């Protein structure tokens, strides 16, 4: 009961299963939203093709998280919810579509028009995600360089490290009635473990 | 987390003599190894009691305005002798450091000096989109070391925005006058790969921080000063260039 | 034997933008750098400007810098250092060297000039 | 110019100068094709052939102010690839990490990473062996006001592996 | 492929494996008619190995690189040598390649230039370059080429 | 360790390709374009879960 | 006001101050209902989850002029049970006379004493745990004339007994 | 050639008490035997340790403009009273020397003094068809000793025409300040003959250039100073002449 000596501390374990590494991150976070579209207009702007870094760094949530440790390894696993919708108020039809959506290994040439060679890749894993299924999934295992990924690198050549990055354009062409779609990323990191704590981020990034 | 309480005083003079290098330490006991891991050697040229001998940086002065001081290794010892050489003559190269922090004072003077080693630590720049930024020797001071503040670190964000009361995170032992005098923190070689690039990258940072001010009896010294003595721990460099004579 | 010979140094006045030569014998240019260094009047040895005609990577000295143009030759394998906007402390005996480089650094030479001196005072 | 022939032409200087990239000193591990390595005892046995195998290892003892620390790195780039402009890329080659105040002495043992059996003693082409580098890895750090320019001295030797063949001379008048 | 002597040697075979040996003479001599003088030189031979950067200008980075191999050769002694082992991404080097993607197989490339500054008296230096192929090995036997390459 | 079957994201996964590594080589005056077909299933170590559904009118 | 975000938001500054019995110190042990346990690292991983139950145990690093002496009364009373405002109140719960002459680290751990099997880490109510208070049992004696204002640390840190469940969070923009 | 790296500072002192004589050693460890051949009797009259026993001669003062030194053995010690005396009184004499050259500085100095034994050390005189040339006693300075410059020998040239870059070939040892203090010479008697006439042809060189240039820190001590002590190893001679007293 009421008891203050100055033991170690009182008993053993109590059961902390989840709380353990492996189930802090086990749970899937957005990590970015990219937008697409099919125009039969000349917007080469969203011009088909959305490509974005993949970089934890943008979204909070999951950054303060991966912060709490300097060192790590993760299997990363990538969620694709895809969705979409007309644009133009107008009862335009359109067939069911099929997004390309491509995974590139870190160091390799990122694609720009979404013309251009590096567009067929005879490397580049790539998955075919016809719409209105159940939203697709690679895992893209440890692919750092070093024994582990950098959180926090101290001294000189802000490159982080580099998980790679995404691209993704409608395959279909030009439909007279133009459609976006919003690809939806999430991230869950398994099998992850870490190395040296330090105190958390308190403020804003 | 360093709630110790050896003696108080003090009862024996044990000497480290390691090499050329002679300490004589307060006694020698109430050390704190980092993580419970001792430097090993990578599982390449070993340069042994030649390059494992104990190097005596710039003794500092802690007086009443102090906020702090903090240095880099292996960056520090770049200027010692052999370690020195050693760390410009290859392009590899993983040591662990022993620092043994000693600082005399008087029964006469209060206060609290923590000694945190953080591993990579980088200083103040709130520029994740760009962290590094301060130039090359403007982010390493060598031997003369550089100060925090109330090329700009605030201390109690520790100089990297995370508040000083977590920095008990990181490996420590605080030296708090009417205790001990010294403070001993083994540091193994901790990196994101198995060897490295000494010169670019800095494994480790010492820094010691004003836990407690400083408070002499009426009339006294102003300011007692603090030592920081490093050593080598299972050093290897792979593998000479050119003698590459200056 | 590799033959440096250092010619084109003459006395000129705070602002010249005179231009000093040298030819490559036993070897290809491109088989070596090809820099400048110049002995101050009772002091060390300092680099001033260096590249490899190879791919022609420019390097010049912090002072030197932006005035002074170093460029080569392949053809007749030369190396022409066009000093403009010459100013009293660059009164120093110039020599051009071989390295490899590929720049402004006391030792990384092979082959030296003999010597040569480029006067940056205005007389009468 | 002026340093050849004097005393001093052993003596390398580590300025005061600052981080840039360019290598502290780089030697052509070219024996007849590059000037320096003539002159050496090594050298010298080596213009009376025609043909050298084995390894070569280079010493480096720093001379300076005990209480003076510094890391330099002494790489090595192999055969035919060019000599290593910038601190990253020798970084990269074979290289190793010298820390001036831990040992004094640096050794680096350059292999026999070569095309033929034995490699040539004449400047007929510039088959580019090895590339000797040291590069600033930090930078020195001196204590209190100790002389900021202090030297460094290399030796360079056979390996019990190093061989020789083809009498050959060239004596004049 | 631009020397005969080797190269219908070569030829009477489809396929090959060699350490391949190089030697470099260096010989110079002064150009211009004149009493000019000059210090001993030190001329820089480098390897580089096949699929990298080709060095242009004498001056640019790629002439220090931290990861080819270089030979310094000061003149007046024994030629220079390396020996570069079979360096082919296949299994064999291909003499004569049937079929689509002439570089044949691509042994690399030597750059040599002189690393001592501007002499006032220019220094001409021709590089001869010698190939002995060692611990060569061959697969199928092509009839003679028999005319003009 | 399980990936996903929305269209969230494009997270293009692999991708079957096929190409004219020769070319086709007909006997005699056979029909020049005769055709492919393509089959896919799945593995004994395939498996799914967190049932989901979308059925309409 | 101007103490908290600067360092000296951790000396804990024992005054020249009469014997008032109103505590030195006094710590209220909810976790989020009281700001200044949610900035301690064991406070951050508590804003992981909903639940926490097991002990948590005070240290007190007295930092004061070796010579210097006296007797502190660090107190504690249990959940529900008003916070002790006089010395002989607290005297009378849980508490640990610590002398500043013979031992400069005082720990304290307060037990696990609660209704529930999990205890929250929300402010819905002021579930009032435990207090932790700091008493001048004695005073403080000072030999000759050393400063009379000498300071204290307090950490706070888990026992092996600790366990956090259901996973939530709370990050903003 | 000389690559070691014993400590660094000091461990041990280790006294050399031959006989009357009576050295302190930095330590002792570090020693280089010439050729590894220790001096052995001939295969007479033996002295023993009255005529073994160390004499120390002049300490020479190291400062930022020398150029070096140089000595003879015999010669040096023909001024040191028994090893003189025997030197003197005999036709026939072979004795080795243990050359301790013992440099002290601060660790605040920096430099590099190497030691070359050149067995038969003929100084500057490029005429081959007749070297000799200088005077007995311009080639025997004895205990003072004799300078190099920048009765003539050039520093580069050892003296001699032949590069002190290549000077290594010989036994040496480098005091590298930072290194070690001491530096040991152990020289086997070498000679055409079997024994000879020590007032006539000089046996040994002790040669003591400066590799490195001196740096002491702002200002201490304008100059450190370098003793030279020998001692007659296995000494013997054939056969006293009339005690010729002077």
């Amino acid at each position: 009961p009421s008891d203050t000596v100055q033991t170690r501390h009182v008993v053993q374990h109590r059961s902390r299963s989840e709380s353990s590494i492996e189930s802090f991150f086990a749970r899937g976070a957005c990590v970015t939203i990219m937008t697409v579209d099919n125009p039969a207009s000349t917007t080469n702007k969203d011009k088909l093709f959305a490509v974005w870094k993949i970089t934890y760094k943008d979204t909070v949530q999951l950054r303060r998280k991966l912060e709490f440790f300097t060192y790590s390894r993760f299997d990363m696993e990538l969620t694709f919810v895809v969705t979409a919708n007309f644009t133009e108020t107008n009862n335009g039809h359109a067939l069911n579509q099929v997004y390309q959506i491509m995974y590139v290994p870190p160091g390799a040439p990122v694609p720009e028009k979404w013309d251009d060679y590096t567009w067929q890749t005879s490397s580049n894993p790539s998955i075919f995600y016809t719409y209105g299924t159940a939203p697709a999934r690679i895992s893209v295992p440890y692919v750092g360089i070093s024994n582990a990924y950098s959180h926090f690198y101290d001294g000189f050549s802000a490159s982080l490290n580099d998980f790679g990055i995404l691209a993704v354009r409608v395959v279909n062409d030009h439909n007279p009635t133009k459609v976006t779609s919003k690809i939806r990323v999430y991230l869950k990191p398994k099998h992850i473990r870490v190395w040296c704590p330090r105190p958390p981020r308190a403020v804003a990034y | 987390s360093p709630n110790i309480e050896a003696c108080g005083y003090s009862d024996r003079v044990l000497q480290l003599t390691l090499g050329n290098s002679t300490i004589t330490t307060q006694e020698a006991a109430n050390s704190v190894v980092a993580y419970g891991r001792w430097p090993e050697y990578l599982r390449p040229t070993e340069p042994d009691v030649a390059a494992c001998r104990f190097y005596t940086l710039d003794t500092v002065s802690w007086t009443k305005e102090s906020r702090g001081w903090w240095w880099k290794l292996p960056d520090a010892l770049r200027d010692m002798g052999l370690f020195g050489q050693n760390m410009y003559y290859h392009y590899l190269g993983r040591s662990g450091y022993t620092v043994h922090v000693q600082c005399n004072a008087s029964k006469f003077h209060q206060g609290a000096l923590g000694v945190f080693a953080v591993p990579e630590m980088c200083l103040a720049g709130d520029s994740n989109t760009t962290t590094m930024h301060t130039s090359y020797q403007n982010a390493n001071p060598g031997e003369k070391g550089g100060t925090f503040t109330g090329f700009c670190p605030v201390d109690y964000l520790l100089g990297n925005g995370t508040l000083l009361g977590n920095a008990f995170v990181f490996p420590h032992q605080i030296i708090n006058l009417r205790t001990n005098n010294c403070a001993t923190l083994v540091l193994p070689y901790v990196n994101s790969l198995s060897i490295d690039s000494m010169v670019k990258h800095n494994n480790w940072g010492i820094a010691i921080l004003p836990l407690a001010p400083l408070n002499f009896a009426s009339e006294s010294s102003p300011e007692i000063p603090i030592t920081l003595t490093i050593a080598p721990m299972c050093c290897e460099f792979n593998g000479l260039r050119n003698i590459t004579l200056p | 034997q590799v033959q440096l010979q250092e010619s084109g140094g003459g006395l000129v006045q705070p602002g010249g933008s005179l231009t000093l030569s040298c030819a490559a014998s036993g070897y290809a240019v491109s088989r070596y750098s090809m820099g400048w260094f110049r002995q101050a009047p009772g002091k060390e040895n300092e680099g001033v400007a260096a590249i490899d005609s190879s791919g022609v990577g420019t390097t010049y000295a912090d002072s030197v810098k932006g005035r002074f143009t170093i460029s080569r030759d392949n053809a007749k394998d030369t190396v022409y250092l066009r000093m403009n906007s010459l100013k009293p402390e660059d009164t120093a005996i110039y020599y051009c060297a071989s390295g490899f480089g590929l720049s402004l650094s006391r030792y990384t030479y092979a082959y030296w000039g003999q010597g040569t001196q480029v006067t940056v005072s205005s007389h009468h | 110019a002026t340093k050849k022939n004097t005393m001093e032409m052993y003596r390398v200087r580590l300025s005061d100068k600052p981080h840039t990239d360019d290598p502290i000193l780089c030697l052509s591990l070219s024996p007849a094709s590059d000037p320096r390595l003539s002159h050496t005892m090594l050298g010298e046995i080596l213009n009376y052939y025609t043909h050298w195998a084995g390894s070569l290892k280079f010493t480096f003892l720093f001379c300076g102010s005990m209480m003076a620390t510094g890391k330099l790195l002494v790489s090595y780039a192999p055969p035919g690839a060019d000599p290593p402009k910038k601190r990253k890329e020798a970084m990269l080659g074979t290289h190793v990490i010298w820390d001036i105040g831990l040992q004094s002495s640096c050794t680096m043992v350059v292999p026999w990473i070569s095309n033929t059996t034995y490699r040539q003693t004449i400047d007929d082409s510039f088959t580019e062996g090895g590339y000797i580098s040291v590069f600033y890895q930090t930078r020195i750090v001196v204590p209190l006001s100790t002389p900021r320019e202090m030297d460094i001295l290399g030796f360079v030797s056979a390996c019990n592996d190093f061989s020789v063949r083809l009498l050959r001379d060239t004596t004049h008048i």
